[PDB]
């Protein structure tokens, strides 16, 4: 959820140019910022769900009923943030 | 211009005063304008010209004069002042100052203000025919190098 501030208008110590590179500047900080604040999140999520599924599937491996391992199977099918959905 | 507002002893109250000048303390005066519309055509231009030079005005030029209010002062500049203290009959403030490199933009503006001032000076002004070099002590005869 985010918000472009503004340039207020009537005050500017030049006009239409120093304006539109303090926009540009402030765009391009906040286009990086939230580009790289998503790829924090998203690899912090992976990386997670990877660990988890080791601790998981250690845990599930001994038993040998076909139940159990058929959800060692379905929980040890490999994942990418894009194959998550389905 | 001053007889297209038509009135009654208003326009004889302007000519009294008016028509009788001095110049080289000398007085003349010309009578009897009826006032028709061959001056009207000549006066039309000039309200054009006019019209254009508030148009196509800069922004440098009506903040020049109330830079220089404030930078210098001087009664010959009060009496501009009194002027524009005398008519406010415009009022339209314009809102940015800050002239942020729009100068080509200013030389063309400033060159059509001085080509509609060239117009309306093309109208008031009439056309040399003598030029004096030598005069007699009488100021009686006198040579000139050009004839029209």
């Amino acid at each position: 959820w985010y918000t472009v501030y503004n340039i207020n208008d009537p005050w500017d110590e030049n006009g239409y140019l120093v304006t539109s590179i303090n926009k540009l500047v402030y765009l391009g900080k906040l286009f990086v910022t939230l580009n790289q604040s998503w790829s924090k999140l998203e690899k912090v999520a992976m990386s997670q769900i990877v660990t988890t599924q080791n601790h998981l599937s250690g845990h599930l491996r001994k038993n040998e009923n076909f139940n159990a391992v058929y959800s060692q199977r379905v929980l040890q099918t490999p994942l990418t943030g894009q194959r998550v959905e389905s | 211009l001053i007889a297209v507002h038509r009135e009654y002893n208003e326009m004889q109250t302007i000519i009294d005063e008016l028509c009788s000048i001095q110049y080289r303390d000398v007085l003349i005066k010309l009578p009897d304008i009826v006032n028709d519309k061959q001056s009207m055509y000549s006066m039309k231009t000039a309200c054009i010209s006019l019209s254009m030079i508030t148009a196509m005005a800069p922004d440098i030029v009506r903040t020049y004069i109330d830079r220089l209010t404030l930078e210098d002062h001087s009664m010959l500049l009060i009496k501009c002042q009194e002027l524009l203290s005398k008519r406010t009959t415009l009022s339209t403030q314009r809102c940015g100052q800050l002239h942020a490199t729009d100068i080509k933009d200013e030389l063309k503006k400033i060159k059509s203000v001085l080509t509609m001032i060239d117009q309306i000076n093309s109208l008031t002004n009439e056309k040399t025919y003598f030029v004096v070099c030598d005069v007699s002590a009488d100021n009686r005869m006198a040579t000139c190098i050009y004839k029209n």
